[PDB]
C-alpha cells in the first residue's frame, strides 16, 4: 500500500 | 503564553507559476529541497520553539508515565502455520518492535525466530513484508530503516534460523511470492536513480519492474519477468495460485480498487522462468478489482467490485473466460461490504463483512457459496486472521475501542465447529465497564447520513463542558473501524475527554459509492461531513468549539488542515500528522502520482479548479471576523517520511506562521515538529510512538488548559  | 518568536523565513516572491491562467505564488518552494542548508536550518529553528513548548508542562510527563504503564501489556498476532511449524509475533509490552517466534506445535515451547530489536540501538529498523516458501522451510523478509518505504529483502533457512547470503536492494511497494518448486521468489524493484534512495529524497518513483530472484544467486542475475516501459506508473504484483500452477499478475495504476489481471500458466513455460513470461491478459483494463481467492483447476474465484460497489465473489473459468460466462458464487449484499475473503481447509471460505462499520465473520462452502457458520463477534474489528487453503484451522483477532485483542481459534476438521478464545489480554489500569461506545448517524450538509462512534465515560452530562478529540480520515476506500488505542483512552480517563470517530465519505464504509462521494470533484463532501460531525458534537452538548480537538493522519492531515482553514471558529485545537498540504504539487514527489485517483491532478484545468479551493497551502487566510482566530495547530512529520514528503508540512507551517501567526489577534500557537529516524508511521518503534502521543496530548492539555485527573 502506497496511499497517503 | 507564547514565550517565543516565530523564525524569520525567507519568501521567494519570484516563485510564480501559471496554472491554466491562474497565477499561484509559492514563496516557500525552496523548502522542497530536503538536503539544503536552508531547509535543515528552518527545521532546526522550528523544532527549537516547538520542543520547549510541548515539554514545559508537567502534564506531558504525567501523560508519558501513564502511557508507559498502560501500554505495557502483552501484544500478540494470530498464530499461523507454515510447513511443519507455527509462528506468531509477540511483544512483552514495551519492546520497540514485535518479535517473530516459532514453535513445533501449539503445546510446544516457543523460540525467538526473528528479533528486529537487535538490528538497531533505537528500534528504527523494522520488518516490512515477508514470505515463507511454500513448504515453510525458507523465509524472505523486508527490512526498512528509519521508517522509509524503501526495503532490503533478506533470507533465512527456517530450520536453525540460518542467515543466507541473498540480499535484494531497491525494493519498494513490492510483492513477495515464491514459486512452489522452492527455486526462487518474485519481488518488485525500481531502476537506479541519481541522488539518495534512503527515504529523505523526494524523487518520483516510476518504472517499477517485476523480477524473479533464484535462491543462492546474486541479485544482478535476477530474471526480469514483466515491465511496462510505455506506462511508467503501472505497478505489477505477482502471487502464485494455491496449487502452484499459475502466476497471477495484478497491475495497478493509482489507488482506486481496480486492477488488470494477467496470468502465466507455469506448465506452459518451455524452460522454466527464464525471461519475460507468456502472460495471458485475462482482464486487460482498469475497470474493476479482481482479488484472487483460490482456484480449482481452471476455475478461479475472485472477490470483485465489477458492477458491485459492495463487492461480491465470482468464478472465472480460464477455459471459458467471457464475462457473460462468469458465475456469481456469493452475490453482492445490498448494504454490507465484503471486505475480504480467505480460502481454508480446501473447500471453505471465510468472508469478513462490514455492517454499519462493524465486522462480521462467516464460513461458506466453496462449491456453492452457501453460508455454513456465523463466527460470533462483539462490536468491533477483525484485525488479523490466519488460515490458508492447506491449513485445517483458523485464527482471527478481534479488537474494539474498549478491548485490546481477543484471539480466537477454530479447528475446522471438527464436524461441529466450536470457535474458542485462544488468547485474551487485559489492560489493568482502565475499567472498560466505566465507559460506553455509541454509534449515531448525523445528517451532513446535503442530508446524507454519516456514521460516527462516540466513546465516553458513562453518566456524563451533555452540558458542552468536556474536551473532545474527533478523528477522521475520509479517502482511499479506507474504512475507519473500532480499534483499541490506550493513548486515546488516557485522554478519556485522565483528561475527562470524549473520543469521536466520524466515518465520512471517501472511505469504504459503504462501498465504492461511499468512496466516490468523497473524491475528485466531491472531495469537499469529506470536509463538509467532518465539519458536520463537529457541529453535531457541539449541538448535542458533548463538547464546545473551544474544547474540541481534531486529528487526522496523511489524507486525514489534509482533512483537519482544510477544516482549520474553512471553519477556524469550530475548533480549539488541530493536530495534523504527516499531512498532504500542497494539493497542487503532491503528484511530483515519490509515490504521490498514485493519489490522483482520489484527488485529481493540477495538470488538468478541471481538476485544478477543484484543488485550489481546498488545498491547505493555498487557503490560509486571516478570519475576517474580529473575534475569530485560527485554532492552536500542531503539525507532526519526520525527515524520512517518503510516503508524504515532509516539505508539505514545512511549506504549510511557514505559511501559517507568516499569514496568520504574524497577526496581532492570533494568540493560539502554530507549531511543527519534525522527528528524526522516522517516516510515515509504519514500523515506528514503541519508544517513538510513546513520545508522539505524549506530544499530542501535552499540546492539547496546554492549549485548552486541561487539568490532569489522576
Amino acid at each position: 500500500e502506497f496511499s497517503p | 503564553m507564547l514565550s517565543f518568536q516565530y523564525p524569520d523565513v525567507y519568501r521567494d516572491e519570484t516563485a510564480i507559476q501559471d496554472y491554466h491562467g491562474h497565477k499561484v505564488c509559492d514563496p516557500y518552494a525552496w523548502l522542497e529541497d530536503p538536503d539544503s542548508e536552508q531547509t535543515k536550518a528552518f527545521v532546526e529553528a522550528q523544532n527549537k520553539i516547538t520542543v520547549p513548548f510541548l515539554e514545559q508542562c508537567p502534564i506531558r510527563g504525567l501523560y508519558k508515565e501513564r502511557m508507559t504503564e498502560l501500554y505495557d501489556y502483552p501484544k500478540y498476532s494470530c498464530h499461523f502455520k507454515k510447513g511443519k511449524r507455527y509462528f506468531y509475533f509477540y511483544n512483552t509490552g514495551l519492546q520497540n518492535q514485535r518479535v517473530l517466534y516459532v514453535q513445533d506445535s501449539l503445546e510446544g515451547e516457543a523460540r525467538v525466530f526473528l528479533d528486529p530489536n537487535i538490528l538497531s540501538d533505537d528500534g528504527t529498523v523494522a520488518l516490512r513484508g515477508y514470505a515463507f516458501s511454500e513448504d515453510g522451510e525458507y523465509f524472505a523478509y523486508g527490512l526498512s530503516a528509519s521508517g522509509s518505504d524503501w526495503v532490503t529483502i533478506k533470507f533465512m533457512k527456517v530450520d536453525g534460523a540460518k542467515e543466507l547470503p541473498d540480499v535484494l536492494e531497491r525494493v519498494k511497494f513490492s510483492c513477495m511470492a515464491w514459486t512452489h518448486d522452492g527455486k526462487g521468489m518474485f519481488y518488485n524493484a525500481y531502476p537506479q536513480q541519481d541522488g539518495k534512495s534512503d527515504g529523505t529524497e523526494t524523487s518520483t518513483n516510476l518504472h517499477q519492474k517485476l523480477y524473479y530472484h533464484v535462491l543462492g544467486t546474486d541479485q544482478s542475475e535476477d530474471i526480469l519477468c514483466a515491465e511496462f516501459p510505455d506506462e511508467p506508473k503501472w505497478m505489477g504484483g505477482a502471487e502464485l495460485s494455491d496449487d502452484g500452477r499459475y502466476v497471477l499478475l495484478s497491475i495497478r495504476e493509482g489507488c482506486d480498487p481496480v486492477n488488470r489481471l494477467w496470468y502465466c500458466d507455469l506448465q506452459q513455460e518451455s524452460n522454466g522462468i527464464t525471461g519475460i513470461l507468456k502472460w495471458v491478459k485475462l482482464i486487460d483494463n482498469f475497470e474493476g478489482e479482481y482479488d484472487y481467492v483460490t482456484n480449482e483447476g481452471t476455475v478461479f474465484t475472485f472477490k470483485t467490485n465489477r458492477h458491485s460497489p459492495n463487492y461480491r465473489l465470482i468464478n472465472i473459468d480460464f477455459t471459458d473466460p467471457e464475462e457473460s460466462k462468469w458465475k456469481v458464487l456469493v452475490p453482492e449484499h445490498e448494504k454490507d461490504v465484503l471486505e475480504w475473503v480467505a480460502c481454508v481447509r480446501s473447500n471453505f471460505l471465510v468472508l469478513c463483512y462490514l455492517h454499519d462499520v462493524k465486522n462480521t465473520l462467516q464460513l461458506h462452502d466453496l462449491a456453492t457459496g452457501a453460508l455454513l457458520k456465523i463466527f460470533p463477534l462483539e462490536v468491533g474489528s477483525v484485525v488479523g486472521y490466519s488460515g490458508q487453503k492447506k491449513d485445517t484451522e483458523i485464527f482471527y483477532q478481534f479488537t474494539s475501542f474498549l478491548s485490546p485483542g481477543i484471539i480466537y481459534h477454530c479447528d475446522l476438521t471438527k464436524e461441529e465447529l466450536e470457535p474458542r478464545v485462544f488468547r485474551e489480554v487485559t489492560v489493568k489500569g482502565i475499567d472498560a465497564s466505566d465507559y460506553q461506545t455509541v454509534q449515531i448517524f448525523y445528517p451532513s450538509k446535503d442530508g446524507t447520513k454519516i456514521p460516527m462512534f462516540i466513546v465516553h465515560k458513562k453518566g456524563i452530562k451533555l452540558d458542552g463542558s468536556h474536551p473532545a478529540f474527533l478523528y477522521g480520515y475520509g479517502g482511499f476506500n479506507i474504512s475507519i473501524t473500532p480499534n483499541y488505542s490506550v493513548s486515546r483512552l488516557i485522554f478519556v480517563r485522565h483528561m475527562g475527554g470524549v473520543l469521536a470517530v466520524a466515518n465520512i465519505r471517501g472511505g469504504g464504509e459503504y462501498g465504492e459509492t461511499w468512496h466516490k462521494g468523497g473524491i475528485l470533484a466531491n472531495k469537499q463532501n469529506c470536509f463538509d461531513d467532518f465539519q458536520c460531525a463537529a457541529e453535531y458534537l457541539i449541538k448535542e452538548g458533548y463538547t464546545s468549539p473551544k474544547r474540541l480537538t481534531i486529528n487526522g493522519g496523511a489524507n486525514g492531515g489534509l482533512l483537519v488542515a482544510t477544516c482549520a482553514n474553512q471553519r477556524p471558529d469550530l475548533f480549539g485545537c488541530v493536530i495534523a500528522q504527516v499531512g498532504v498540504m500542497d494539493m497542487l504539487k503532491f503528484h511530483k514527489y515519490t509515490i504521490g502520482h498514485a493519489w490522483t485517483t482520489d484527488y485529481g491532478c493540477s495538470d488538468s484545468k478541471q481538476h485544478f479548479e477543484w484543488l485550489i479551493k481546498y488545498s491547505p497551502l493555498h487557503n490560509v487566510k486571516l478570519p475576517e471576523a474580529d473575534d475569530i482566530q485560527y485554532p492552536s495547530m500542531l503539525l507532526l512529520t519526520a525527515d524520512h517520511d517518503d510516503r508524504v514528503v515532509p516539505l508539505h508540512s514545512l511549506k504549510f507551517i511557514a505559511t501559517l506562521q507568516y499569514i496568520v501567526g504574524r497577526s496581532r489577534k492570533q494568540n493560539n500557537p502554530l507549531l511543527i515538529h519534525v522527528d528524526t529516524k522516522a517516516g510515515h508511521g509504519a514500523g515506528k518503534p514503541t519508544a517513538k510512538v510513546i513520545e508522539e502521543v505524549s506530544d499530542m496530548f501535552a499540546f492539547i492539555a496546554r492549549c485548552l488548559n486541561i487539568d490532569w485527573i489522576p
